């Protein structure tokens, strides 16, 4: 099985390298982003896979770029309040015309780095600042 | 409906099974009726436009 | 605010804190000497009983009596549901399609009334065995009637067998002197057998060279006995066949028997069939596993859950009884 | 030789039914049931017997645990057989296996070691000169006097619809679908236990069969019954258990037999029997499907509620083009169907030569059934 | 600001909790118990306001006659429920039921009158603005932090094992098994009464639980445990009782939990408490089996007993499969959990869409509950 | 320089995706759309309908799964515009206004497919050029020779095209419907056979992995079923997701044999050999020679081990003695649809090629016959 | 020999009846549909 092995040679190197170069390259883009644009108020990113788990920093970055008022995070440890302020950010992308796919509250809570990837750049493109 | 009787129900049953019988006697003969003059028209036209 | 939240806490509860956190319940001891005793005081006396209940009347006699804030009355402070009322279908036409038929008809008993609302459609009002004997002939043959009851089978009943005739010491003193007119020992459903009594019987068929079969069905045996049995299995050469269904033999006992198998090449059929407590599948994995050493035994009565170790254990069995095969035909030719 | 005439067996799921070769009926219909002691005391009524077989069994209920030998058309329990064979051979028939040749029954996608385990159980432990294993919704077709058609058979283990044209089966559209009436029974107990009454044991099993065998019908339109049935309390009826008290299922007697056609009900992603025989027709050949629209046999215990016929009518025309012309052959006599045309299959003078004798057992093992049969 | 937002009562079968939605613990902790004068009408009518409720029942035991009025979680008589939530609301809580919403939990698989009843009597005795009921295997997982497992509920009346995957509910695998503390009860009374004390009425009801919890323990080894029980008597201890006379459990502190394990000892053809947890994981799909198997979540008072964790454990990795891991989490507030499962749904903000309000009571009556809750 | 074109592969299993230039596909994934089956009763949880590609396939056993291309045919498009928009704004974090798609299709198939890509790809996704290619002629120009005749074998669809000296012959293009998913199928089927049930959606994927496992094309088939019954050797254990174990036995070999026999799963046509044969023999005499010697292999279904030898002497039984065979399997040949795509994309006169807005504006989606293949 | 099985007789005999009539009935009309649609363009052609 040279060939086959071979293949699966090609697809455990290559394939995996070129994605996590773009990947590495552009979180690194994305925190200096997000960074710029929290610096408003006294907030903070210093890793873009766990600081947006929990979901303050999400609905206080929907509150600054929006620029207007959002519900109330719900206050507690649980994962079903992080579920929560993930959704409740999730409604109100839902509102403002802006178009999610694959996009749950557990990929969030859980941590996947291509949707909260695709997230954060959906946001870059579709969002308005205004 | 609460009050209601075996006998009546069956009976309107029986009524509405003979109408059944009846409708497709009528339709038997109808569709005899139709075959038989449509085979004659399409005959006498195969004759003449031969 | 976690110092301001343990500061709201009381200090003998913060040392009962710090003293259970040292302590972590006590997963080190058994699970017997983890409870705390009750009291220090000895037990005395034979428990007089109605001293009990003596105190324990004047104890509710002489009680300060609890007044509730507000006494229930029943009273309904809220709105009745009141459920809506339709006005329903009231039409009334009358068919009369014969005189003859009406007057056929009209006097006609509900039991052969039924034959004749069946056979016109309405299968929903009789049951279903009334309805199909209604279709069955033409004659009328319904005698219950659609408003009547249905009941269930009574199917027959079965004559009583007379209970295990089959002593206990007679039969072990002649199994343990090597009886040659005693070929089959039955032991099924028998009150009360001592366990020790069933492991006498376990060393006594080790030497035992005339008895062909053995059932202890239904004794309450449980892993000592199936353990002198796994070892009596390896000495003896004329056993036949080993019933140990219906039992309390764990997982473990089994397979303590089925390890005794490669060992001894008499024993054709084996049943450990329905015991109360399931083997899992580990033990089944081993059995079917080094049963498929064994080359002598024929017939096996177990249930697997698994499909796997049950493909494999009947696969097995076939191989057994292909090898009887197989010798009988050179035998022949 | 014309005074050796074989033996007709049938092996369902729930029931066995055996019978004589050219008869129009079987002899013995019984359950196959195995009841064991329980664990809770001793039994009063049997003394050195281990287990009681057949209807035996169905009486004493109270002092025993009741298991099915056949799981889903799977023998589970080959012990299990051979008791319930015996049963059969020695107290129903009367009559000794070694004088008279055996003909089985079998579900069409089974294991590969069913068979021979069959053959080689028989051969050795019953010394029949001859034996033959058939597939049963052949038989049924047998038994409908036809050669062209499909079969969607429904029994106490498993569905299973074969098309066949002109005695030419195909076996590449043979559908098998895990839906018969054990799940139908489970979920009568579920959709019962919200009026009150409970059933756990294998007795209550029994007792919750007999109440659907005797209850359930299939409703035309499955809205329009459910609303008929939450206006007025004309489709309840009531029944009498055997402590005495009387029950009334009222609404769920129509819901019992919809999990046939729709199985969401019981939770799996599969289809129902009328999806499955769609998609069996569309899996043959554009030409002989005209004919397979025409010749749809019902068949099986399962088959046996009343208004079966019309609702699967209704679902195939719907699903199928509308030039097409769709009846449903539904014999009156179809839940011996399967043992009937068996009776046919042992009495033609073609199927003589076809016997797997026991010589040739002999020498070629328990593998010559795959060669011999289909 | 929603009036103090809602209240969180917890009717169990044997002793009822209450509280606010928000806390962490129950405000009243009582049991569900109603009291009457036995027999006499001595002492002026010794006994009245005849209805004793709660600590007052249990106080006078010797001379009242104690009645439960949920019995395996069944409501056999609703004026003691009606009572009982009237004592809840009134005596212990002090506030009013008119301005506060209800959370109510029930047993999965219930007669379906129970929860159109309970509707009744929140809206028209004591015409609450909103209400809602729930299952308690779903507010233990919801206790416990986790959104997938499986959960084993076991009250006083019912024992309950329901699995959850990512917060989807599979309502085919769901059990009921109807073993629980009562029959444990019961079995100590009956191997008490060999032993010489013998334990009758309600009083010795009381007693013989409060010997039950107090000295209870599941063994890890059965046949062990009888072999060291037999040998030596270092297992016994010594409980005092309220008059002041002293008496030895010994041999009866771990034979009654032990039928949990083992219903034979009860007279009861059902299996244990571990094979129904390991059918329900056998009735899920293939791949969601493994997490059923790291999730396993403990709940109840019932399952306070020592070492019931370990043994447990050990009975489930004697049936599953060796590679993967097994683990079991057992709390040890989880007799209280279920409240604080409420505490936490009724806390959510996006439960506010979820109740059922006054004004769609009015127009649709008690059957909304069926549409409304799961 | 300009902006580098995205390649995108749809394949009927799985979706492929990268940038024009570059040596391997930056984002693989199935393609597959499941949905929600049973009802959630835990509140605040996620809300979402749909799950799509790897995400659907992390939690099988709550979802039924759907392939929205089957044989080749898109069959539903709202889960297509799914695929394609998880694989452009999520997998690869691109704006898609500004660049160009490359899309790939089989060679015959129903026409209106092309123009609903189209249809979609300026209208919803509005790219400014796009093009569409046959996965044959990709896979000839990832080959590196311009001469040869080109065997494709996926999940959908097998399809068999002979090019000589770059000039293609219309008239000698076969195809067959024998796949990737019919060997499942089938695979299912006979595994039926040994008492194991998979009934399930969930389960194919799990009978697809066990496939791709323990399957390999035997050199002689009667040979390897005497062997396989004579002996136990040939069996290899399988350890389930819920940690059962099965034996697969000599079902390894003989659900590959259905690539060379269609008669095992009731069609008639010939096997792969043959199809490969008679299409060789539709040319014209001259350019046999070379198309004899350059036989390329493609697609993950010709991933078995022991493919090639066994298509190496079918070929060799059935041509005349004098001329020699070669088949040309390339280690890597499951991405080679890909990488003559993402070779075309970097070409100088494929930027004479594209399908512009503009064109599409002024002609109508009927515009895609006149422009591609 | 009494009146109410002479009922089941009758009602089953005319039931198998109208089954039988609408059988005859939907075969004769899918002819006659065809033979019109044979017809109908034997006019066109002499036009
Ligand atoms: N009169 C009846 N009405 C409805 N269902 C029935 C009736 N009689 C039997 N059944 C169902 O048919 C099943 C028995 O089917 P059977 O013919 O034994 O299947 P098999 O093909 O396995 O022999 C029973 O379990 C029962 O549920
Ligand atoms: N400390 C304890 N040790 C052992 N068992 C206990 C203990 N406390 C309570 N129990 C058992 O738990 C039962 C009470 O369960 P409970 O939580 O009231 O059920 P419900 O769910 O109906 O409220 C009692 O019958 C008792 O046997
Ligand atoms: N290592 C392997 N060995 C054998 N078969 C494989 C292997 N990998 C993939 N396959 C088969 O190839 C199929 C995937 O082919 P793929 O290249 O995705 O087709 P396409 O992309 O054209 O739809 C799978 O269904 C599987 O059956």
């Amino acid at each position: 099985d040279n060939d086959n092995s071979s293949a699966r040679l090609f697809e455990r190197s290559r394939i995996k390298a070129l994605a996590d170069e773009r990947e590495v390259v552009q979180k690194k883009t994305f925190t200096k982003w997000v960074n710029s644009h929290l610096a408003r108020v006294s907030c903070r990113i210093t890793d873009l896979y766990k600081d947006l788990r929990d979901g303050r920093m999400l609905i206080k970055l929907l509150e600054v770029l929006s620029g207007e008022m959002l519900p109330k995070p719900t206050k507690g440890k649980m994962r079903i309040h992080c579920l929560e302020n993930v959704d409740k950010a999730l409604q109100f992308l839902k509102e403002q015309r802006v178009h999610l796919e694959n996009m749950g509250s557990h990929d969030i809570v859980d941590g996947n780095h291509r949707l909260v990837l695709g997230l954060i750049w959906t946001i870059i493109l579709r969002f308005q600042i205004q | 409906m609460a009050g209601i009787t075996t006998i009546e129900a069956v009976k309107r049953k029986i009524q509405v099974l003979q109408q059944q019988a009846d409708d497709a006697e009528e339709r038997a003969e109808r569709l005899q009726r139709e075959v038989e003059g449509e085979r004659r028209a399409r005959e006498q036209a195969e004759a003449e436009v031969a | 605010d976690e110092d301001e939240i343990l500061g709201a806490l009381t200090e003998e509860e913060l040392r009962t804190l710090e003293n259970e956190l040292d302590e972590l319940d006590n997963a080190l001891l058994p699970a017997g000497l983890r409870q705390k005793d009750q009291t220090t005081k000895a037990p005395t006396g034979p428990f007089k009983r109605e001293e009990l209940l003596d105190h324990l009347e004047k104890q509710a006699k002489e009680f300060k009596d609890r007044e509730d804030l507000v006494p229930y009355t029943g009273e309904k402070r809220g709105k009745v549901w009141v459920p809506k009322q339709k006005p329903m279908d009231p039409v009334l036409e009358t068919v009369t399609l014969e005189p003859e038929l009406e007057e056929a008809l009209a006097n006609a008993s509900d039991a052969e009334l039924c034959d004749i609302a069946a056979i016109l459609g309405m299968h929903t009002l009789m049951s279903n065995q009334q309805y199909y004997q209604a279709l069955g002939s033409s004659s009328i043959v319904n005698k219950e009637g659609l408003n009547s009851v249905i009941k269930p089978t009574q199917y027959k009943p079965v004559p009583d067998e007379e209970p295990n005739a089959t002593d206990v010491e007679e039969t072990l003193e002649r199994i343990k002197n090597n009886d040659p007119k005693l070929e089959e020992v039955n032991l099924n459903n028998i009150r009360n057998i001592p366990i020790p009594t069933l492991k006498a019987y376990a060393e006594a068929l080790k030497e035992n060279s005339y008895v062909k079969k053995f059932s202890i069905v239904g004794t309450r045996s449980n892993d000592p006995v199936a353990f002198a049995l796994a070892e009596m299995l390896k000495v003896n050469k004329v056993l036949k066949t080993l019933n140990v269904e219906s039992n309390f033999i764990s997982g473990a006992g089994i397979l303590r028997l089925v390890e005794a198998l490669p060992y001894n090449t008499s024993l054709v059929e084996l049943k450990i069939d329905n015991q109360s407590q399931p083997l899992g599948n580990k033990v089944e994995m081993e059995i079917v596993s080094m049963l498929e050493k064994n080359a002598t035994l024929l017939k096996f009565g177990y249930h697997f859950t698994q499909q796997g170790p049950r493909l494999r254990a009947s696969n097995a069995m076939m191989n057994n009884n292909d090898l009887v095969r197989k010798r009988r035909l050179a035998d022949l030719t | 030789d014309d005074d050796i005439a074989a033996l007709v067996v049938d092996n369902g799921s729930g029931m066995c039914k055996a019978g004589f070769a050219g008869d129009d009926a079987p002899r013995a219909v019984f359950p196959s049931i195995v009841g064991r002691p329980r664990h809770q005391g001793v039994m009063v009524g049997m003394g050195q017997k281990d287990s009681y077989v057949g209807d035996e069994a169905q009486s004493k209920r109270g002092i025993l645990t009741l298991k099915y030998p056949i799981e889903h058309g799977i023998v589970t329990n080959w012990d299990d057989m051979e008791k319930i064979w015996h049963h059969t051979f020695y107290n129903e028939l009367r009559v000794a296996p070694e004088e008279h040749p055996v003909l089985l029954t079998e579900a069409p996608l089974n294991p590969k070691a069913n068979r021979e385990k069959m053959t080689q159980i028989m051969f050795e432990t019953f010394n029949t000169p001859a034996m033959y294993v058939a597939i049963q919704a052949v038989l049924s077709l047998y038994a409908s006097g036809r050669t062209t058609g499909i079969v969607m058979d429904s029994g106490d283990g498993v569905t299973h619809t074969v098309p066949i044209y002109e005695g030419y089966a195909l076996p590449h559209a043979i559908l098998r679908l895990d839906l018969a009436g054990r799940d139908l029974t489970d979920y009568l107990m579920k959709i019962l236990t919200e009026r009150g009454y409970s059933f756990t044991t294998t007795a209550e099993r029994e007792i919750v069969r007999d109440i659907k065998e005797k209850l359930c019908y299939v409703a035309l339109d499955f809205e329009q019954e459910m609303a008929t049935a939450a206006s007025s309390s004309s489709l309840e009826k009531s029944y009498e258990l055997p402590d005495g008290q009387v029950i009334t299922i009222g609404n769920e007697r129509f819901r019992c037999p919809e999990a046939l056609f729709q199985p969401s009900f019981l939770g799996m992603e599969s289809c129902g029997i009328h999806e499955t025989t769609f998609n069996s027709i569309m899996k043959c050949d554009v030409d002989i499907r005209k004919d397979l629209y025409a010749n749809t046999v019902l068949s099986g215990g399962t088959t046996m509620y009343p208004g079966i016929a019309d609702r699967m009518q209704k679902e195939i025309t719907a699903l199928a083009p509308s030039t097409m012309k769709i009846k449903i052959i539904a014999p009156p006599e179809r839940k011996y169907s399967v043992w009937i045309g068996g009776s046919i299959l042992a009495s033609l003078s073609t199927f003589q030569q076809m016997w797997i004798s026991k010589q040739e057992y002999d020498e070629s093992g328990p593998s010559i059934v795959h060669r011999k049969c289909f």
